[PDB]
């Protein structure tokens, strides 16, 4: 039920602003104030700024004062979060806080601060076959490559897959481009009965895929 | 300004034992009645934080008994009586006594449970990518403990370095083990040049080490 609903991860180049949406729901808006914390890659997080979701007042950190602006549409129930002049140190993950019990975060909203080209990813199957079962239990995935920026979120038949999913970390290759690759176990009796598909999205880039992970 | 910093910054606790994380303020106590106003939050794998503890040792909702909060002024515990598996996450001090709200570095709490050798499948690459110019091999080790492992790539009997990315997921909760991917790219040219590809593992859990290999 009381839940905070954030906007998609935005890639931007320097100088530019971006505008993060954060929608309420499971309880009056105007009844609760919000709050936003950023944590920067290794940072600590910290604290932007405060809004009243009643009357609009706001609350700034000297370091986020005439950087940030806090607006709303309460009859969206959804407060914004507008950051101009990024620099390279605005790379973070941001969240929007209701302030009674600190609960709930919003799932966070991550802003890559950079001047490369977007670049939606390529999906390729690590298809199951011998080489890749032990004791009747096979291994297959989607190797999600080339992307930029992060994130990008795989799942598995529409997430009513979950048990065995193992999906990586992305790691950044020598093309400054990321990869992933998501993993699942399931039995070798289901490869050609079940079909498992790995759905894979990158909202930057604008890009979601469906991929049949079939054994050969 | 109010400058929060958390003693071990990184934890390893064994099931069942004790756990305890620290935070050094600059005197958290507001005129009003005495209360200090430090909360400590628990942010889990593939989730936003959620406070545990609020006005130094008050447990929010739904918290267990075992997790404590303790201090006075300047320094303050988190104690974990026995932790659990599901204990698994970066736990950060926030103070909200004055304005800047103030937050702690974060620390990784790991979990230290009994030796698990991994499960070996290794994947040959997808011939759409093969169509696309490039070969990925991948290397899939599920469900081991320690987080310690060595993956050799040997193409034709030649041990490959640098060529090759590794990547480790978090620490499950469930069960608390690791699973691991190794991906070795080559170019469609050097892939075709080639017969036999091999990974090699080496763990704590293996009495020997567990080659999988594939010929094309």
């Amino acid at each position: 039920q009381v839940q905070l609903v954030q906007s998609g991860a935005e890639v931007k180049k320097p100088g530019a602003s971006v505008k993060v949406s954060c929608k309420a729901s499971g309880y009056i808006f105007t009844s609760h104030p919000i709050h936003w914390v950023r944590q920067a890659p290794g940072q600590r997080p910290e604290w932007m700024g405060w809004i009243n979701a009643g009357n609009g007042n706001t609350k700034y950190s000297q370091k986020f004062q005439d950087r940030v602006n806090l607006t709303r549409d309460t009859s969206a129930s959804t407060v914004f979060m507008e950051l101009i002049n990024l620099r390279f140190e605005d790379t973070a993950i941001y969240y929007c806080i209701r302030e009674t019990k600190f609960d709930p975060w919003g799932q966070g909203t991550l802003v890559t601060v950079s001047s490369a080209s977007t670049k939606g990813p390529s999906v390729f199957p690590l298809a199951p076959s011998s080489k890749s079962t032990s004791g009747g239990t096979a291994a297959l995935g989607c190797l999600v490559k080339d992307y930029f920026p992060e994130p990008v979120t795989v799942s598995w038949n529409s997430g009513a897959l979950t048990s065995g999913v193992h999906t990586f970390p992305a790691v950044l290759q020598s093309s400054g481009l990321y990869s992933l690759s998501s993993v699942v176990t399931v039995p070798s009796s289901s490869l050609g009965t079940q079909t498992y598909i790995c759905n894979v999205n990158h909202k930057p880039s604008n890009t979601k895929v469906d991929k049949r992970v079939e054994p050969k | 300004e109010i400058v929060l910093t958390q003693s071990p910054l990184s934890l390893p606790v064994t099931l069942g034992q004790p756990a305890s994380i620290s935070c050094r303020s600059s005197q958290d106590l507001v005129y009003r009645d005495g209360i200090t106003y430090l909360n400590w939050f628990q942010q889990r794998p593939g989730q936003s934080p959620r406070r545990l503890i609020y006005k130094v040792s008050n447990r929010d909702s739904g918290v267990p008994d075992r997790f404590s909060g303790s201090g006075s002024g300047t320094d303050f515990t988190l104690r974990i009586s026995r932790v659990e598996a599901e204990d698994i996450g970066v736990y950060y001090c926030m103070q909200g006594t004055h304005w800047p709200i103030t937050f702690g570095q974060g620390t990784r709490l790991e979990i230290k449970r009994t030796v698990a050798a991994p499960s070996v499948f290794i994947f040959p690459p997808s011939d759409e990518q093969l169509k696309s110019g490039t070969a990925s091999v991948v290397c899939l080790l599920n469900n081991f403990y320690p987080r310690e492992a060595k993956v050799q790539w040997k193409v034709d009997n030649a041990l490959q370095s640098g060529n090759s990315q590794e990547s480790v997921t978090e620490q499950d909760s469930k069960d608390s083990t690791y699973s691991l991917s190794s991906t070795l790219t080559l170019s469609k040219a050097d892939y075709e040049k080639h017969k036999v590809y091999a990974c090699e593992v080496t763990h704590q859990g293996l009495s020997s080490p567990v080659t999988k290999s594939f010929n094309r």
